[PDB]
């Protein structure tokens, strides 16, 4: 078994950040698949909720430093919708751990790596989340 | 404050002034000291380390074991020692295939490192916990003498592990020493090992001798009265080191060594008799008239 | 219509082949729903490949197309160009990342990236089957650019738009435009004269009949998009009136407040009313209000009475179409590097202080003398790479110009002092450049400057003297040397400067892991940065040398000249709308918007938001917090990033 | 002359892999970061009285040389930390050469007194035990008599013995159990 | 390419594609200035165009006569150490 | 450990002088072009079966290191003008 993990990334610094990683030769987990979206104040609870319906074992969301962002204050509203998601979660069973967000530039490869190292030894560890499996009963 | 107190090999076998000296020292200071019952040589990480790393961490984590077994932190007057089971602990938390070798090692003798251990250093203990104001507080004896301080090299480095600030130019002990109404002499290549370190000593003994050699030179070109070590390691090569100096070298000087427990022990009324001054190498009477 | 799409693998040669099976994800990808064709090719970006999907568009009457290769932040632009020359809508075309996102990063986990590069490609087909016919939205340019930083760099931006007949304007922070090459004395291969060579393009800067000079003045915001900026400048207040300001200098004698000289390194000291330097541009005089007591002194001794505490500062607002961002860049502090001793021995200097001492309009006359007694170093030692090729200071680039200026300054010094002894401590010589290589020989030749291979573990003082001993190995023989020396001079290396994070903020640009502002592409865009009509001119995009920033001035000018002469620009209609009818007007989106767009409004006698087009960025945090699910961003609607979620795990 | 024949490519694999887990892979690999700066040779202290060159080890290791495990060269630097403090291509030098000495020590190249040491170690808990003259001095100090350690506690000297066959540390050594010595 | 390992094709291709179809750019491949004359803003050039020997709006590009062709001619984009024919195409991307 | 005070600085000037005006100023200054590339000691016949390199014999005499006048390794040199030849620094 293998964790399923979905991610969402800005388009500015944190697509860049990934990109960094690659450019590196930064070799990280091959678990995560990235969708894009220009900005992470575009990341609401509703996408993060679809995901694990469809059977996300980790979700993991990626903008830009906060101060930083493209549009200037769109991960400021990001930042309080995911804080009360993690909470949403831990009441739906699903463990917190399961949702992570981070800050990360276009110049932070080796950040991201690491998040993406870490993001999957933590998932892997948790096991898989089998929220899909008691649905499909 | 409560601690599992390790006292190394050293300490509670050579010099046991230091062990004394700590123990109502740090009570002063209103640290309960508890004790570590069981509790092997760290082991020595330059001299293990060297020889079997494996070797040097598992015996490293049944020791941290004795201490998170009976629900404490551990502290210890040894750079030596502190390195090992610091390093030790640090490298069990950032490194899973490292514990969980060592846990398959130790589930032989019915143990299990959990994690929970933090290993601390007194003179940082002292410094960042109780604080040098408190040091002061209880000196009954001011010291005024000038003091060589030798920081060692397990005790600051490395700094990407024990974060407590600059190894090329620290303070911590400088502080603490001159609270006591001493003054800590600046000297050449002050922060520079004092040659026994690595196994030096054991195997390379007039290499060693070489560099403990320059450090006494270097202090005493300073003006200091006597050298101030938290090193029972650097405190037997300063000290056996200067017979060793004197019959390989043909060099006297007859200076002083100091354990810091032995200085604060000093500095809190203690009676020289009680901190074991006699089984020096080293006599420390001409220092005891400077005080 | 039914969705009808055309998947192309790359293989990019084996950049993503020799990672990921290409030829078994184009099989994966004709078993999704609509995938029609599917096809892998060597480069999709070259020439065949792009024949290969126009091609295919018309004879397979594709309505979608789907890339998987590299980062859409490289090729996204130059593939909708494909599609749309072949009549297909660009935003009918989906880029999926396999490359940089995949094939680079997973180059020992083949099959696990195989399977990865599949649902990539299945979460790129599920959006592309919903994504819509978007028309770009073509806008004009306003002929104006806006040059940020007065160095070598923005002044060649501004000369050459200027000399193309483009309104400029250049703004500079400083009370002077020159930047550090103003602070060099001579300028290495060819040992020229740094003010003397760059004062005539400061004074054609300054009288040109097309370029605005801004100086003492900064840019405090930035609103609107490629061709349509709306600038605010902020014209500092010098507190001198500037008409009145002869620039005689006789109201600084009476200053009681010494404050540190910032153009001489924190050497010299100037008074809080100043000049940054003799040859400066515009000539006039500055009170810094951040060290100023408001004595009024200074006001009894000058005669015209310019002085003035009552000034405030102006806020200019300006259209310009296209902005050069050259901020430059600022020397490594070494204090970090504790084993060298800077800031603790008076004796141990940076060189660009060094710069300013052998500067003949230095604080110490062009002598090049020791901190501790005044007197003149008859040894000296550079160290090479400080703050450079360094993870524990976390700079792991070399500063490029750091050989080349440690050289050149060492033949000033025996030019100046023949019997002066000169060692530089290396690892390695970086004259690459035409001259450099000979100017290396020539130092070493000619001049007998000495060269150690080794880099210096630590600097000791010798508190009797003041002089210094370096403890380095000399690697070429495998000994430890400890020679004495009078000065040590440590040759620091570039890091960006203070303000980059402010101008950072305005313009919406990134940085790259050195720091320094990001291109857009190193090799097909060294100076555009990904944020349209927004470039980079010299050391803020990067370490190097005068003449290199000279190119990229004049590059930046043309790369930003060609909006300004098309005089139009097309830009991504990603932007929120409202449907009025689900609509009810709750007035949450309102707020969201930093450029306002989003406005309540009357309509069909009831209210309903409104998205004001032009204001929209299109960053999608209104259309994600609206509860209704009336606002929504074209192109990335809930529906379709709904269906990409679906794609990772299923075909939909 | 060294010729390709007298070089083992696998010395810088060999080092790292005795190095995992332990202090990790990570940790020795980063001798293939080394760019010859010689900052570790400088800062060495043991390197200014001997021919001991930090530098050369490193080099040594990347460029084949097996002559680096029999060294004596290796077993003069004393842990100081200095250049793992310094190297500005985050090498973790000192332990580098803990992990070559391992490598030298499974060779046979290890000296009597660290062997001695060792045995110490395993015979009574400790590199340097408890005498007669201990227990008097302790006692005049108005400390316990034996400190509350391993050497005075059976359990304990039994739980280091077991990992210390687990470990194959008393092979390392050459420790015959039955004789209670070195062979 | 280096430092970001980029196929030099990545970054050339579209550039030489762009430049190929560009409104204001006449390219003269397979050319060469043999005379100019005059001074700033007001040169006379002379191009020689070349003779392929083949007609450049009708060729297609397949290279069905590459593989008929019976010369073998080293190749000079591949240093003298690729063969190519009389008829050619420099490399595939030309 | 090399100090200071055990370089003579002026050696490299010193053995200019030496050479100045046979075999020539131009001819013996041309050691200050070295950049220790080891092409000469590479080419070295008589530093294949001794510690002798030429290389070290220019470097010592830049570094200012006396000694270089004591050795014997100077003497193993056979003068078959092999490093001559092949420097591309132009050192005579
Ligand atoms: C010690 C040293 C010696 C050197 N010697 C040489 C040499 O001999 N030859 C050589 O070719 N190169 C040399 N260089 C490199 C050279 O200094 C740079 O190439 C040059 O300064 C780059 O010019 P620039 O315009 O890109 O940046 P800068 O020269 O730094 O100019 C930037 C300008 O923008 C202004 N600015 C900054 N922030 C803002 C803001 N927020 N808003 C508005 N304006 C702002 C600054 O005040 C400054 O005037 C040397 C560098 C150093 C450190
Ligand atoms: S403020 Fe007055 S005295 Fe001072 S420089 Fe200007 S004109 Fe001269
Ligand atoms: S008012 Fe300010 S600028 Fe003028 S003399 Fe006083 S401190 Fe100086
Ligand atoms: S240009 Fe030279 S001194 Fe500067 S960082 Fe690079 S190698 Fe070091
Ligand atoms: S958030 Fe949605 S429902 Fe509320 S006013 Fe705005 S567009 Fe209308
Ligand atoms: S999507 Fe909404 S919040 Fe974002 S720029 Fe547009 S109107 Fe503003
Ligand atoms: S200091 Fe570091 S990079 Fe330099 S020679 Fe030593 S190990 Fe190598
Ligand atoms: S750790 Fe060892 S090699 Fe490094 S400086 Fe210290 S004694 Fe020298
Ligand atoms: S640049 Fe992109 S499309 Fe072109 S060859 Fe490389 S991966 Fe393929
Ligand atoms: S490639 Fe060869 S056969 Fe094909 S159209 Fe051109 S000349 Fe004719
Ligand atoms: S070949 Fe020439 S440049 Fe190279 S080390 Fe020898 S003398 Fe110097
Ligand atoms: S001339 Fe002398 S130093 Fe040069 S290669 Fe011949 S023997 Fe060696
Ligand atoms: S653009 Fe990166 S978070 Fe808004
Ligand atoms: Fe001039």
């Amino acid at each position: 078994w293998e964790p399923k993990i979905i991610g969402f990334c800005c388009n500015w610094c944190t697509y860049g950040g990934a990109d960094t990683a690659g450019v590196g030769r930064m070799q990280y987990p091959p678990s995560i698949r990235i969708i894009r979206v220009m900005c992470s104040g575009r990341i609401e609870p509703s996408l993060i909720l679809k995901a694990f319906k469809e059977g996300a074992d980790g979700v993991f969301v990626g903008g830009c430093h906060l101060g930083d962002c493209h549009y200037d204050s769109g991960n400021y509203k990001w930042q309080r919708r995911v804080m009360m998601l993690y909470e949403l979660l831990e009441e739906l069973g699903i463990e917190k751990e399961r949702l992570n967000h981070e800050w990360i530039s276009a110049s932070e490869g080796e950040k991201f790596q690491n998040t993406m190292k870490d993001f999957y030894n933590k998932i892997e560890a948790l096991g898989p989340c089998k929220l899909k499996e008691e649905l499909d009963k | 404050m409560k601690y599992a107190f390790f006292l190394g090999c050293i300490m509670p076998n050579r010099y046991a002034g230091v062990e004394a000296a700590t123990r109502t020292v740090m009570e002063k200071l209103g640290v309960e000291l508890v004790d570590m019952t069981g509790a092997s040589c760290c082991p020595a990480p330059g001299v293990f380390g060297s020889f079997d790393q494996k070797t040097w961490l598992t015996l490293a984590a049944r020791n941290l074991c004795i201490a998170e077994e009976m629900g404490v932190d551990i502290v210890t007057v040894c750079n030596g020692c502190y390195g090992s089971l610091f390093e030790a602990a640090h490298l069990l938390h950032d490194n899973k295939e490292a514990l969980n070798f060592v846990n398959e090692k130790l589930d032989k003798v019915g143990k299990e490192y959990k994690g929970n251990v933090k290993v601390r250093h007194f003179a940082e203990l002292i410094y960042n916990d109780i604080g040098v104001d408190k040091i002061a507080e209880k000196v009954e004896r001011p010291l005024n003498i000038n003091v060589g301080v030798h920081y060692g090299c397990h005790f600051l480095k490395p700094t990407d592990v024990k974060h407590l600030g600059s190894a090329e130019r620290p303070v911590m002990l400088d502080e603490i020493v001159e609270a006591t109404g001493a003054k800590s002499v600046p000297y050449a290549d002050k922060m520079m090992c004092c040659g026994a370190g690595g196994g030096v000593r054991a195997r390379e003994l007039e290499l060693s001798l070489d560099m403990t050699n320059e450090k006494i030179e270097n202090m005493i070109k300073a003006g200091a009265d006597c050298t101030v070590n938290v090193c029972p390691f650097c405190h037997l090569q300063f000290d056996r080191g200067q017979i060793e100096i004197k019959e390989k070298f043909g060099k006297e000087y007859n200076f002083p060594v100091l354990h810091l427990s032995q200085l604060l022990g000093l500095a809190m009324g203690m009676d020289p008799k009680d901190l074991a001054l006699s089984v020096h190498q080293i006599s420390v009477d001409p220092l005891l008239k400077k005080i | 219509e039914e969705p009808r799409i055309g998947v192309y693998v790359c293989h990019c040669g084996v950049n993503i082949g020799g990672t990921v099976d290409c030829p078994d994800v184009t099989e994966f990808a004709k078993t999704l729903k609509n995938v029609v064709v599917a096809r892998d090719y060597k480069y999709m970006c070259a020439d065949p490949g792009q024949e290969m999907i126009k091609k295919d568009i018309k004879e397979h009457n594709l309505n979608r197309v789907v890339v998987a290769a590299c980062s859409p932040r490289l090729h996204e632009p130059t593939f909708r160009r494909c599609v749309a020359e072949a009549g297909l809508n660009p935003f009918l075309f989906e880029f999926a990342n396999i490359r940089e996102h995949c094939s680079w990063v997973h180059m020992h986990e083949k099959e696990k990236a195989t399977e990865k590069a599949k649902d990539l490609v299945r979460m790129a087909v599920a959006k592309a089957r919903l994504l819509e016919p978007l028309e770009f939205i073509k806008v004009g340019v306003t002929q104006r650019a806006l040059v940020i930083g007065g160095g070598v760099a923005g002044i060649q931006t501004a000369l050459d738009l200027g000399d193309m007949g483009f309104e400029t304007i250049l703004v500079e922070k400083t009370p002077s435009v020159g930047g550090r090459m103003a602070q060099l004395d001579k300028t290495f291969p060819t040992n020229d004269c740094s003010i003397c060579i760059l004062a005539p393009k400061m004074v054609d800067v300054a009288k040109h009949p097309n370029v605005k000079l801004y100086a003492y003045s900064e840019v405090v915001d930035v609103q609107g998009y490629v061709g349509n900026f709306k600038v605010k400048i902020m014209k500092k207040a010098r507190y001198i009136d500037e008409t009145k300001c002869t620039g005689c200098g006789q109201c600084s004698e009476v200053c009681p407040i010494d404050v540190p000289n910032e153009f001489d390194m924190g050497i010299g000291m100037r008074k809080a009313i100043y000049k940054p330097f003799p040859q400066a541009v515009p000539a006039k005089y500055t009170i810094d209000k951040e060290h100023c007591i408001e004595c009024g002194l200074c006001a009894k001794v000058c005669g015209p009475n310019a002085i003035d505490f009552d000034q405030e500062p102006e806020i200019i607002e300006a259209e310009v179409g296209t902005i050069i961002c050259a901020i430059g860049y600022d020397a490594f502090d070494p204090t970090v590097r504790e084993e060298y001793g800077y800031g603790v021995y008076d004796n141990v200097v940076t060189a660009l202080e060094l710069e300013r001492m052998i500067n003949a309009s230095g604080p110490t006359g062009g002598k090049v003398i020791r901190l501790s007694d005044g007197q003149k170093p008859k040894r000296i030692a550079f160290i090479q790479c400080v703050g450079s090729r360094d993870a524990k200071v976390g700079n792991k680039y070399c500063s490029n110009v750091c050989c080349m200026y440690a050289m050149k300054n060492s033949q000033l010094i025996k030019e100046k002092s023949p019997d002066t002894e000169i060692d530089i401590y290396y690892m390695d010589i970086r004259a690459f450049s035409k001259g450099y290589e000979e100017f290396y020989e020539r130092s070493a030749k000619q001049y007998g400057i000495k060269f150690m291979r080794g880099r210096p573990s630590q600097v000791i003082e010798d508190p009797e003297t003041g002089n210094l001993v370096v403890r380095a190995e000399d690697t070429l023989l495998g000994e430890i040397l400890e020679k004495e020396y009078d000065l040590v001079v440590l040759s620091v290396g570039m890091v960006p400067t203070k303000s980059a994070d402010e101008v950072q903020k305005i313009l919406g640009i990134s940085r790259t892991p050195d720091q320094f502002f990001m291109e857009a592409h190193p090799k097909l865009r060294p100076v555009d940065t990904a944020t349209d009509g927004v470039y980079l001119a010299g050391a803020c995009q990067g370490p190097k040398d005068i003449p290199a920033s000279v190119a990229q001035g004049s590059a930046a000018a043309s790369r930003a000249a060609i909006p300004l002469a098309k005089g139009e620009v097309e830009v991504e209609p990603i932007i929120a709308s409202v449907d009025a009818e689900i609509c009810g007007g709750c007035g949450v989106c309102v707020k969201q918007c930093p450029y306002g767009a989003p406005r309540l409004v009357e309509k069909d006698g009831k209210v309903v938001a409104e998205v004001i087009s032009a204001l929209c960025k299109g960053c999608g945090t209104c259309p994600a917090g609206c509860p209704s699910g009336a606002l929504e961003q074209d192109h990335f609607k809930t529906i379709q990033l709904f269906k990409q979620i679906e794609g990772m795990f299923r075909d939909t | 002359m060294i010729y390709s024949s007298d070089l083992n490519k696998n010395l810088a694999s060999q080092i790292i892999e005795a190095g995992t887990p332990i202090p990790g892979d990570d940790v020795v690999s980063s001798l293939k970061a080394c760019y010859q700066c010689g900052t570790c040779t400088g800062s060495c202290p043991s390197g200014r009285r001997t021919s001991y060159r930090t530098r050369k080890v490193i080099r040594k290791a990347l460029l084949g040389m097996d002559d680096v495990l029999d060294s004596d060269d290796i077993w003069k630097c004393t842990t100081c930390y200095t250049c793992y403090e310094r190297c500005p291509r985050d090498v973790k030098v000192t332990e580098i050469i803990k992990t070559i000495r391992n490598l030298a020590a499974q060779k046979g190249n290890m000296a009597k007194a660290h062997k001695m040491t060792a045995m110490y170690v395993l015979k009574y808990g400790h590199a340097v035990p408890a005498n007669k003259n201990t227990a008097e001095l302790r006692k005049s100090i108005g400390l316990s008599e034996k400190a509350p350690i391993a050497q005075f506690s059976e359990k304990d000297l039994n739980e280091m013995n077991t990992l210390i066959k687990e470990l194959g540390f008393d092979e390392l050594i050459g420790f015959d159990w039955e004789k209670g010595a070195l062979k």
